[PDB]
RNA sequence: UAUCUGGUUGAUCCUGCCAGUAGUCAUAUGCUUGUCUCAAAGAUUAAGCCAUGCAUGUCUAAGUAUAAGCAAUUUAUACAGUGAAACUGCGAAUGGCUCAUUAAAUCAGUUAUCGUUUAUUUGAUAGUUCCUUUACUACAUGGUAUAACUGUGGUAAUUCUAGA
RNA sequence: AUUCAUAAUAACUUUUCGAAUCGCAUGGCCUUGUGCUGGCGAUGGUUCAUUCAAAUUUCUGCCCUAUCAACUUUCGAUGGUAGGAUAGUGGCCUACCAUGGUUUCAACGGGUAACGGGGAAUAAGGGUUCGAUUCCGGAGAGGGAGCCUGAGAAACGGCUACCACAUCCAAGGAAGGCAGCAGGCGCGCAAAUUACCCAAUCCUAAUUCAGGGAGGUAGUGACAAUAAAUAACGAUACAGGGCCC
RNA sequence: GUCUCCGUAGUGUAGCGGUUAUCACGUUCGCCUAACACGCGAAAGGUCCUCGGUUCGAAACCGGGCGGAAACACCA
């Protein structure tokens, strides 16, 4: 046998992300009955009985008390076709950077959409996250995705087709403007809390014939969400390139040294291999590697593997570095880089010295635009003007920008997953771009 | 290879081990070394024996080149050679084949795992399978 | 738990390391005998101090002493064997009158110069280290060998050396092949 | 330490074994037997380093297992058998009988004896007692117990054990004018004649043994071994016969041999 | 290789100390680093705490087998060839690591056990044990299980164990 | 030097040992029979001696302190008698009796960045300092106590209990002591691979065969030591040292 | 990693969305000697941590980033 893929999940607040995620993990051999029954008892004492499924991924004390997904969390389950692990996105404008960290380490995406009356209109609004989360997915390199219409029992009347067809029509109009073809995307009606149309075909809604997709590789037609998870295409894994794994976390595991963990964006990580973290500049050797409490020999691209360093320290190591083999061309600090970025509406004007929190890959940092080289056409890199005076919404441009804080970045031609980024300012996605050139240190 | 001139020294006789020991002195002028099969071949007719009856080890080439000192043994019979020559030299030339008994690590783990069970384990295997079938 | 190997330091640094008179003395000796490190002079002086101390301890004992006689002739025999002491000076008193130059003269570097095969002590050093010179039937590449009046007749070019016949050599072949191909 | 010790590092082994200090950190500790570990010679070292018949440890084991050597009539099969003084190893193959006799220098030797000489072994008795059932017995240096001995046999004499039958055939009394063999001490391996002795009834009896070259030395009575009368040795003496030349005489002997 | 020097004073001779000097199986660190041989290496503060994987098990010609294990006996009708597991007999108190405790204590040289134990070895060492000892009793020879194994199983777990 | 070894008397034992074990080759006598004799061995066994040991013990010797001068004996201290216990001598313990024993010739008490020694550095000699660390003799398995088995343990890679730690829990319960080999955290100026092999040196078992992180090999390694590259040799342009014209 | 308290010349550190300044120390400058010294006579010294908005207008209104000052977390 079975392949390995990686999914992330996204959506508006109270759309039922963690409820749909956790209950789907329960159905597909995630945890036994006494573990989730314990979670029902503890959450009933807290007062949040509905969040018992959401608790499975939301393990922190502040998350369970508030009933809010603050930071991302990992959990695996084996489908009929292959292995897969989920990224539980926050779904808040407060924790939008944590979503960007999670979606950047994801191949596919499960866009959870609320079906209840009033909640869908709030989700796809100016202030809502349904517009933002779908836009941020295509920005970071999630080419293929799936949309899931949640809370079919909540809407009035219950399990009403007109409501499902209205949501699919409303999403299809918006999702074309982002870039995703809604013909290739599958639309599945589900209920996360009830557990309806996720594993087995639903009895409450016989009206639903079945979703369908029309790709170049192969067509698929499934009844449930689980079959739609099987129909996701195997991504292109660049195994031959130099390693470029931006670290995720660095743990000090009991009786086995320091253990750096991160997805192999490019290359093959293995035990007994020296690595260099980019911004801090710390060289160290890995003791061993693991993925969801299971050891590995070869950490292939797109994997939740986690090396472990040695002969150094947990502080020398850090979330954000690139273990480019100390033997191969390692990741270096970027003083200034040529990174085009197109913008998605900055309320203020974008001139110079403007340092938005560039969230290239898993790292967010303020970057000040040294200047603007050329005003460029919206596509094909066509040069329109030489040396602009200012820039506005709905316009492309190449721009050289200096970070206000030590950051590691790389060109799009060398590393496609590394080269993607977005821009944020005034609590909104002001611009989106890709880096073509970069000056090393 | 040229003017090998295999000259033997300190020849001794052991009817105890049915072998004769001798420090073999070999000179290799203008040539690097003499292969082990090379000295064994002409060791056969000087002692009037066969190729598969002699044993030589050592052959640390003298510094500067042109001389090598090693220690050699000759066995009377094939069966005597089997029962006296150590196994590592037997598999070395052509005399036997070294079977891989996995390695030391897995053998130790298997021994400990077999130590954790008291008996053959056929009844234990069927009992745990029946109990853990569900 | 194996028995540890024995190691010893074979040189003694001077107590006064900063003195013009001694500094020029070793520079003259090193240049005349072709020595790179002055530790080589430190080493050879250390051996002189040891044998002088041993010989001095022998001279405080009476004549016809089994300990003095046995070790006395053994040290004398070794010295006359290696060639630092002449045959008519075997009286255990000239042993205390040995100098560094006498020991330095017995080094194979100086003997190669003396027999006339290097034309310069520095050229003897490169000949020593490039394996173009052998002792007896053995190639020696150590400048300090201390021939002992018996192998001095055996000092000659090694059979496996371009200078003493044999295969012409490395840079010669590259030049010979270059000119042969140019002329062909 | 909580019981006996079965190990011998290759630094505390007796120095007369002539073992190196680089081939392994352990030494072939002799098993319990007729002689003490510090006064005997294991069969492994004797066959590997003295006779050079065997190279490795397993070669000695293979030779021993094949029923070839015969120590004191018995074949024996232990690689660490403590063969000491007055031990005869008989080899059916190679037609050699070897006798363990100390040398002048302070080690063992490879003295070869005829088949007739290997039929008898000299033994110095240590204790004479009246055992159970009233039977007298003697305790030789090798620990052999011989019942019903000659009444004239007392402490500190030597008997000629028949080995094959284990019976006493001849006894040599300890008195002045007796050729002896020093076993143990800084004066071990010397052969000389007894002139007198100071009794010293407090322990450690001393005897003044005089060499054939008028050299006299003092050795405790526990380290002596009478091997015959004056001028007639009951045993074939090793080469040199314990002249004990000085370092000067040895050097001239070497220079007269090379 | 039994060696000194600089510094109190305007200047001198002393006492006197500081500093310089050389070495360290005395370490730590810095800069640099091409080769051959040999080779120390979690002692100093923490004898502070440990994930995980190993570190002692074992048979011959010769203790016990019908593996309902494996080849072939054809010299073998009871096996008698090889031989897991188990019972049994030994070993596991050796080795390895550390220097916490301890200042006539340990330990070193040196005595005694005529004041004791001693597996394993080595050399020797039980004509006398049927007790109204003539029927009281097999002595070309006695009795009793039990493990492995077959099957029933229990606990979430253990080198966990029961009943037949 | 013995009430020593040993022997014999009169008894004591609920009674120790005095072969119901095993492998090969199977041979001789004839009163011609599963009749009677018969070898080379292994295992075990009571006692003695010996050996590998173990445990006590004679004499001498250990750092700094008197801003430690008296210590020990309540409830063991010194010695004697007798008895228990020990494998043995013995206040080792008990009952009684006597009041002794050590000390300025440095007792006793305190500190020790104190296991001791063989040894290491340093020097003419004298000596000073260090010595955990490859060898020998000791102590410990986190701090103590107790015990089975076995010749031998007061054993911890054997158990039992308590305290301080700490692991798995479907909350009843169960499993542990890396100052063993690697490796992890902490500590600090300060110290290596979670590798390979029983090929050597040995040890153990029933035993030639098997096992051994004992050990050896490799890797990290500028702790310390040995030797030793990085340059030499001709001809030309100058500048010389004796000397020839 | 999440959450909270502060950030202001050189040291001090005030002070207050239509506007950043003060105070001592200091920092220099004319002062004398020979250099001084005290004695003195005068003036050089802040993107209000960074970015982005709110903004007629902000450092202060708000939020993001960093720095420091405090917490709780962090079994591939």
């Amino acid at each position: 046998e079975k392949t390995h893929i990686n999914i992330v999940v996204i959506g508006h607040v109270d759309s039922g992300k963690s409820t749909t995620t956790g209950h789907l993990i329960y159905k597909c051999g995630g945890i036994d009955k006494r573990t989730i029954e314990k979670f029902e008892k503890e959450a009933a004492e807290m007062g949040k009985g509905s969040f018992k499924y959401a608790w499975v991924l939301d393990k922190l004390k502040a998350e369970r008390e508030r009933g809010i997904t603050i930071d991302i969390s990992l959990w695996k389950f084996e489908t009929s076709k292959y292995y897969v692990t989920i990224i539980d996105a926050p779904g808040h404008r407060d924790f939008i950077k944590n979503m960007i960290t999670g979606t950047s380490q994801a191949d596919c995406a499960v866009l959870i959409v609320a079906a209840g009356v009033g909640e869908f209109e709030a989700g796809i609004s100016k202030n809502g996250q349904t517009r933002e989360h779908a836009l941020l997915a295509y920005t970071l390199g999630v080419k293929q995705l799936i949309v899931g219409v949640n809370k079919m029992d909540s809407t009035e009347p219950p399990y009403s087709q007109k409501r499902y067809e209205e949501i699919v029509k409303e999403v299809s109009t918006y999702i074309k403007k982002i870039g995703y073809n809604p013909d290739t995307v599958a639309f599945v009606p589900i209920s996360g809390w009830n557990g309806d149309n996720m594993l087995e075909p639903s009895a409450n809604m016989p009206w639903f014939k079945g979703w369908k997709v029309t790709r170049k590789d192969g067509n698929a037609s499934g009844t449930t969400l689980l079959e739609a998870l099987d129909c996701i295409l195997p991504p292109t894994r660049p195994t031959d390139k130099p390693l470029r794994l931006p670290l995720q976390d660095v743990y000090k595991i009991g009786g086995i040294g320091t253990v750096p963990v991160g997805r192999v964006e490019t290359g093959v990580l293995k035990p007994g291999m020296v690595v260099t973290f980019a911004p801090v500049n710390v060289t160290t050797e890995v003791k061993s590697v693991e993925m969801h409490h299971e050891a590995l020999s070869e950490a292939l691209p797109g994997d939740n593997v986690g090396f472990n360093v040695k002969n150094v320290s947990v502080k020398d190591v850090r979330r954000g570095n690139v273990a480019g083999d100390s033997k191969n061309d390692p990741p270096m600090e970027a003083a200034g880089f040529t990174a085009q970025v197109i913008i998605l509406n900055h309320p203020g004007q974008i001139s110079a010295g403007y340092a938005p929190v560039l969230d290239c890959h898993t790292a967010h940092i303020a970057c000040k635009f040294a200047e603007l080289k050329e005003k460029i056409d919206r596509r094909s890199g066509k040069k329109l003007e030489d040396g602009p005076k200012f820039l506005k919404s709905g316009d492309a441009a190449i721009v050289d920008m200096v970070p206000g804080k030590p950051m590691c970045v790389e060109s799009f031609s060398d590393y496609p997953p590394l080269g993607r980024f977005a821009v944020r300012d005034m609590r909104q996605t002001v611009a989106v771009g890709v880096i073509k050139a970069v000056d090393k240190k | 290879s040229d003017a090998v001139t295999i000259r033997t020294r300190k020849v001794i006789s052991n009817p105890l081990l049915a072998r004769k020991q001798f420090v073999v002195d070999v000179l290799h002028p203008n040539r690097a070394n003499v292969s082990k099969d090379e000295l064994r071949e002409k060791l056969a007719e000087v002692y009037k024996a066969e190729k598969d009856a002699v044993s030589v080890f050592g052959f640390r080439t003298q510094f500067g080149g042109g001389k090598s000192v090693g220690f050699g043994l000759v066995y009377n019979s094939v069966a005597e050679a089997k029962k006296f020559e150590p196994t590592y030299r037997l598999v070395r030339y052509g005399l036997a084949e070294k079977v891989e008994k996995a390695s030391r690590q897995q053998r130790k783990q298997k021994k400990n795992r077999d130590k954790k069970i008291f008996g053959t384990g056929k009844r234990l295997a069927k009992k745990v399978a029946r109990r853990n079938a569900d | 738990p194996r028995a540890p190997r024995t190691y010893s330091k074979t040189y003694s640094t001077p107590k006064r390391p900063y003195e013009s008179s001694r500094l020029d003395a070793e520079l003259k000796l090193a240049g005349e005998f072709g020595l790179k490190n002055k530790k080589e002079i430190y080493r050879i002086s250390f051996q002189l101090s040891k044998i002088r101390r041993a010989a001095r301890d022998l001279l405080t004992r009476d004549e016809k002493d089994p300990k003095r006689l046995f070790e006395g002739n053994a040290l004398i025999r070794r010295l006359v064997r290696v060639g630092v002491l002449s045959e008519d000076k075997k009286k255990l008193d000239y042993v205390l009158a040995l100098k560094v130059e006498d020991f330095l003269e017995r080094r194979l570097q100086t003997q190669v110069y003396k027999l006339g095969l290097a034309k310069s002590v520095h050229h003897a050093r490169v000949l020593i280290t490039q394996r173009h010179i052998a002792v007896g039937k053995q190639i020696v590449n150590i400048p300090s060998f201390m021939v002992r009046l018996d192998s001095e007749k055996h000092i000659d070019f090694a059979p496996t050396s371009p200078f003493g016949g044999a295969r012409p050599g490395r840079v010669a072949r590259r030049n010979a092949a270059r000119k042969a191909e140019a002329s062909g | 330490a909580r019981g006996p010790k079965k190990h011998l590092k290759r630094l505390a082994a007796p120095h007369h074994w002539l073992l190196d200090k680089l081939s392994g950190c352990y030494a072939p500790r002799p098993s319990a037997g007729p002689h003490k570990l510090r006064e005997s010679l294991p069969l492994i070292v004797f066959l590997r380093n003295r006779l050079k018949y065997a190279l490795n440890g397993r070669e000695v084991k293979a030779i021993l297992m094949q029923r070839h050597v015969k120590v004191d009539g018995k074949v024996r099969t232990d690689t660490t058998y403590p063969a000491g003084f007055m031990d005869v190893i008989t080899l059916d193959a190679t037609n050699e009988n070897f006798r363990l006799v100390y040398d002048v220098k302070g080690r063992f030797a490879v003295h070869r004896i005829t088949d007739e000489e290997a039929s008898y072994k000299l033994g110095k008795v240590k204790k004479v007692q009246l055992g159970k059932k009233g039977v007298p017995y003697v305790v030789t240096h090798d620990g052999r117990t011989i019942r019903y001995p000659d009444p004239n046999i007392k402490v500190n004499d030597t008997v000629k054990i028949d080995l094959a039958s284990g019976k006493i055939t001849d006894f040599i009394k300890f008195d002045a004018g007796k050729l002896v063999y020093v076993t143990g001490g800084r004066n071990l391996g010397r052969i000389g004649t007894i002139v007198h002795k100071e009794r010293h009834d407090g322990g450690f009896d001393l005897v003044h043994i005089k060499d054939s070259l008028d050299n006299t030395f003092v050795t405790r009575l526990n380290n002596v071994f009478v091997i015959g009368e004056q001028g007639k040795p009951y045993i074939s003496l090793p080469k040199g016969k314990g002249i004990k030349l000085s370092i000067a005489e040895e050097r001239d002997r070497r220079r007269a041999q090379q």
